[PDB]
């Protein structure tokens, strides 16, 4: 009776139902949990917000068409205006945190296409102008829930001040490596034959216990077409991608007044 | 331990399907040549021995080349050229960094080796005695020389090694001197966070490991005054990791670098040459 | 004091060393590592998977 | 003194030596170390991985996210699907493989490679796919029934997305060499429609597969040198 | 174990025939002194042990002159002076390449040895200062430098010996590298097989060991910047095999080489002096 | 260090000389051994 | 003597190196040590 | 003669020491000493102080 | 570590060696080998030949 | 020997002060 296509994943108040999915993935064998006391750096009583923030949150949806290049998302940035985990994550100077992604996108069995789904520490991308290196600003890099999108060419700019965002051509990852083998790095593909969700458990990854939720992205979520959605009746046809992910073993240090980074 | 051996195994016919996967699950293909064909029995006796991470770092590796001078200088800018200072890194060369840059984490102790060269500027000047060297490393906060020879080379706390010209290349070793529990070759992040209607600049702001990164810097200085003939000399850094560890995979550089950031250059961005068919053999 | 190890064989023995220097930062590199394992990359997947059964059932 | 006498070597400095020597900053208290995921002990550890081939680097589509899949259509032609050589480090659409990365830092390899396929095309498509490995030294194959001589696999596409084909271990030297070269060549990959993909009306016609290449457990690596994948100005 | 002690043995009138054999039969005459004289005991305390293996390859032997030059390059010409390349080989030169084809395989490992000396090109340009040497081995496939202060020569991965002039020969052992398992002195074949009706040429291939063979390169510079006192060098390179191992004996070259094949020359294919007359003491 | 005191002969490269020497590629992995007929262990085997 | 090789670093003062080295007045009889109030030991224990 | 001790660990043992010389001031550095008492300067009062009680009573 | 091995005598005692290197590579020259079967190339007859014996009968 | 290591503690409501003292002691 049990399957590899058939899972129920509950997380608080959330609960998430495929029966499409292809395994899961662990990035790197390993599940998340607390922050054991033998590796522990911050020294106040941390606060672990448990099932207030340990909960599926659902970004805006986008669309998948058929000249689409890709999108991408940065964690924990994707979800730091989602209820109390947005709220603990800004009251505090030290936050650390895993996450189950769960990526959906269901078609038919006449449409035909091909999604990677890559989870990438320190995925960090390049800049768009050449007038300088490592030239991207804070809001630019920090788009929040509605990521960015890959593009097929590079356009750098022509004034320094105007090309301070990412340089996200599709084929070198954003980040001048090949994208053929960003398999290296936990995955799962949706392929609109065989599967309709990916389901990536990700520890928390870093150089250190803990770290500045509000500086430093330990994630990027890159969601790449690897084969293009065909669909015979309409090639203009759209199908969405929705993202949910939940943070899970959340665990917060160094309280104080609340966090408002800059919006422009 | 080896490399995987070959059993011997015959044919099949079987509800067994090894040859079939599905890759959507996020595991590789797993089948070996014994699930899908014929094999005899192969004793493997070979080794993985040169890819472990200590033999493939195992190895100095040339990271930058200093340039400083020995001769009578009147103006600044001569001044100048008595000493160098240079901040420490792996991006003023490729070779080393792409191999480190196969992981996001790392952690290891440094031998650092140098290579110290010299010519004479000229020939109508007479001649220069033997030089001695002297390399100082600056930690982060330490006052750094501003003439060669100024209080700051007198090194009582600073490690400084002094080099007789001609005589082996000197070496030091290195702890692993990182403020996390690993050195990153990677980080997604900035330096602070820019807040709700600061005044402070975001427009000439920058991003990622150089708005974090400091190892300090290496200063070097002839400790001979000036001869009559001008000598100009070449210091060439070496660094070997070694006690290696390595966290997170990463698919290696595959376009030039231009800086010491991930970005890539608009006229070298096509690594692949074009195949004339797709049955090229 | 002396550490007696094997060589790695060549064309056709041990080897002794000693520590001179108080840190390890000082030391000669780490003996060879075999560790290994894979299928944290290859295969780090929740569910296990049996070769010979179906990948998806 | 205790009477001691210089050999040859003396005061060179061999980039590959393995020597102790003093500690710049004696007595300095390292970072305790934490455990972090992913920990990579072996080189081999991450060529066992599938990356995945550019097999359709043809022009207007190679440096682009076309040049990996592999197109495959409902006519049942003849022709091979794709066709490749043996020749992982120095194949222009291999080199790029993250096998093929790590093989141009080493001068020799030997084991068996492993090429995975996955068929994206939609679930109403059928068909069946040979997939071939000819080892060297005859006529390289042109057609399905040369190269269904060679060692094979028939490929029926299904709810089992993906299939391998093994390039097993077949080479007259212990180690071939990471360069192209007659001595050590590997032979020859070929593709052919078996039957033909078959789709009902509303369907696309057309569509992908996608190719990827590891090594097996029997693979190893030696000899280390640098690449010629990566360089600077002077 | 010493070499054989003559018994003591007196004279025969006997069916047992010693002296006679029939060496069609493949088998040299085995007969010795006690089997056809009158000998008296001798006890042989004399040993082979010069003539083991090891023993007869247990020797440094020069397989190559290369030459390399520092000075200001103005022209391409002179530009490629400033460094060298060669490819590994012992046919070079024909004394230690004599002795290993005693044999058609071998197995060693190898100790390599260098002598480098100099001189200035002229006396009217001044002088030079100490000069350090680097040599570069790039095994099959690593790039190889086109200019002498070019990126290759940061030598992440490759090994590299900086020899500074005046010390001690530098040295260094390489492991048994052969990808058989043995290496090949003679190798009666082709590096592929032509086949029918292909387009491929056919006229200027060629044959043997040459088709096959690749022990990588040797690259040389010199690090130091150009004096005004233009110098001269040469690097001469040494062999010793050792821990050997040979396979497949063979009769010794009888006439001189002319190149890296087994081929002679037309006017140097006649070794024997002439004797006067069959009855020459 | 150790006091030391360097004798004649030092810094020589006698060409029958028997010493170690570093190795240019550490922990390098020979092909394994395989018998082949005909080894030769002296050359008076030969001279017979 | 005993075969020996130099390695890189040989000669060089490199200024936090910790080796012995001869005493220019040997077999010198030091002041005798007496108690004095305030012995220091650590840095840190200044620094609290 | 020869002193075994333990190094100072670096990123991922023993070393030994044999004295050369007849005079102690000839050796090398003296071994870490991890003693201290800072009491001696940061509370040197005559009358025990306990942290929960008052200072002055 | 050290091996103790009989000198080659010479005109009218032991010597030790230490390996210092991890690879055998770098090791001095194998220690004499006298082994040695000429018949191998002088007699590789497939039927044993007694010389006091005809070699054809 | 090492610094000192931080134990696990919650709050307080006690005639305990250990945050008030008087430096005129000399401590
Ligand atoms: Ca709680
Ligand atoms: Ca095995
Ligand atoms: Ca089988
Ligand atoms: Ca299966
Ligand atoms: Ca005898
Ligand atoms: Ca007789
Ligand atoms: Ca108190
Ligand atoms: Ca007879
Ligand atoms: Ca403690
Ligand atoms: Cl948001
Ligand atoms: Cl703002
Ligand atoms: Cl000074
Ligand atoms: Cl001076
Ligand atoms: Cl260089
Ligand atoms: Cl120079």
């Amino acid at each position: 009776g049990y399957s590899d296509r058939v899972r129920q994943i509950t997380l608080g108040n959330s609960t998430i139902t495929t029966q499409e999915a292809a395994n899961a993935v662990v990035a790197y064998g390993e599940w998340p949990s607390y922050l054991d006391d033998k590796e522990a750096n911050p020294i106040d009583a941390p606060t672990e917000p448990d099932v207030s923030s340990n909960r599926f949150y659902t970004l805006d949806s986008v669309q998948w068409k058929s000249t689409s290049r890709g999108w991408w998302w940065k964690l924990p940035d994707a979800l730091k205006d989602m209820g109390m985990f947005g709220q603990n994550m800004y009251y505090h100077y030290l936050g650390r945190s895993g996450y189950t992604v769960h990526v959906q996108c269901n078609a038919s069995k006449f449409h035909q296409g091909a999604l990677g789904v890559f989870a990438i520490p320190e995925y960090v991308m390049a800049c768009n102008t050449e007038a300088k290196t490592s030239y991207v600003s804070y809001v630019n890099a920090n788009p929040g829930e509605k990521g960015g999108v890959f593009d097929n060419a590079y356009n750098p700019s022509a004034e320094a001040s105007e090309g301070r965002k990412f340089a996200a051509l599709d084929y070198l990852l954003g980040c001048g490596v090949l994208a053929g083998n960003a398999f290296v790095y936990p995955h799962q593909i949706i392929n609109l034959r065989t599967n309709n969700s990916a389901t990536l458990v990700l520890p928390y990854v870093n150089s250190l216990a803990i770290d500045c939720m509000a500086k430093h992205n330990n994630w990027g979520l890159v969601i790449l077409p690897l084969c293009k959605l065909d669909y015979a009746p309409n090639s203009s046809t759209e199908i969405p991608i929705t993202v949910t992910i939940a943070p899970m073993f959340t665990e917060f240090n160094g309280l104080r007044n609340i966090t408002v980074p800059a919006t422009q | 331990p080896t490399a995987q051996s070959t059993p011997l195994t015959s044919g099949v016919n079987s509800q067994e399907v090894p040859a079939l996967t599905a890759v959507e699950t996020g595991a590789s293909g797993q089948a070996v040549p014994s699930d899908v064909i014929e094999t005899r029995h192969v004793v493997n006796y070979k080794t993985r021995s040169e890819s472990t991470l200590e033999s493939f770092f195992g190895r100095s590796a040339c990271v930058t080349i200093l340039e400083v001078e020995n001769f009578n200088a009147t103006t600044d800018a001569d001044r100048k050229k008595q000493f160098t200072t240079w901040a420490i890194t792996y991006t003023d060369t490729v070779q080393l960094r792409r191999k480190l840059e196969f992981f996001t984490y790392s952690r290891f102790d440094l031998e650092m080796t140098f290579v110290i060269t010299e010519r004479y500027y000229a020939s109508n000047t007479g001649h220069a005695r033997n030089q001695v060297y002297q390399l100082m490393y600056i930690p982060p906060g330490a006052p750094r020389p501003t003439a060669w020879d100024d209080y700051t080379w007198q090194s009582s706390s600073n490690p400084s090694v002094f080099y007789t010209y001609g005589s082996a290349p000197p070496r030091m070793s290195i702890p692993y001197v990182g403020i996390a529990n690993a050195y990153s070759h990677f980080y997604d992040g900035f330096a602070r966070v820019p807040l709700k209607d600061e005044t402070v600049d975001s427009g000439d702001t920058y991003y990622g490991l150089v708005t974090i990164n400091d190892f300090g810097t290496l200063a070097v200085r002839v400790v001979n005054e000036y001869n009559p003939a001008r000598i100009t000399s070449k210091i060439r850094v070496y660094m070997k990791p070694k006690h290696v560890r390595c966290w997170c995979p990463r698919p290696p550089r595959a376009v030039p670098y231009r800086g010491e950031g991930v970005d890539f250059k608009q006229d070298s961005i096509t690594p692949l040459t074009a195949v004339e068919n797709i049955n090229t053999f | 004091g002396a550490q007696v190890s094997s060589q790695k064989v060549g064309a056709h023995v041990n080897y002794t060393t000693i520590n001179y220097y108080k840190d390890s930062a000082s030391n000669a590199a780490s003996k060879l590592d075999f560790s290994q394992d894979p299928s944290k990359f290859t295969e780090p997947v929740k569910d296990i998977m049996i070769k010979t059964a179906p990948a998806l059932n | 003194g205790l009477p001691t006498m210089l050999t040859p070597g003396s005061s060179q400095f061999l980039t590959s030596d393995d020597f102790q020597s003093p500690c710049a900053l004696p007595n300095f208290d390292v970072t305790p170390p934490i455990h972090i995921p992913g920990e990579v002990f072996n080189m081999m550890e991450l060529a066992e991985i599938d990356s995945m081939i550019p097999m359709n680097s043809v022009t207007g589509k190679a440096n682009t996210m076309e040049m990996y899949p592999i197109p495959l259509d409902d006519k049942g032609s003849a022709t091979p699907i794709f066709s490749i050589s043996l020749s992982p480090a120095s194949d222009k659409r291999l080199q790029y493989t993250m096998l093929g990365e790590i093989l141009n830092y080493y001068t020799h390899w030997t084991g068996s490679l492993r090429f995975t396929f996955l068929f994206c095309g939609s679930m109403m498509a059928t068909g069946k796919i040979l997939l071939s490995y000819s080892p060297p030294g005859a006529k390289p194959p042109t057609t399905r029934k040369d190269a269904m001589l060679g060692t094979h696999i028939i490929w029926d596409l299904g709810l089992q997305s993906s299939c391998t084909m093994l390039a097993p271990w077949i080479s007259n030297t212990v180690y071939r060499r990471c360069i192209k070269d007659d001595f050590t060549e590997g032979g020859y990959i070929t593709c052919f429609y078996q039957t033909r993909i078959v789709v009902p009306s509303g369907t696309p016609t057309s569509m992908f597969m996608l190719a990827f290449v590891s090594a097996c457990p029997d693979f190893s690596v030696r000899l280390l040198r640098d690449t010629n994948h990566i360089s600077q100005r002077t």
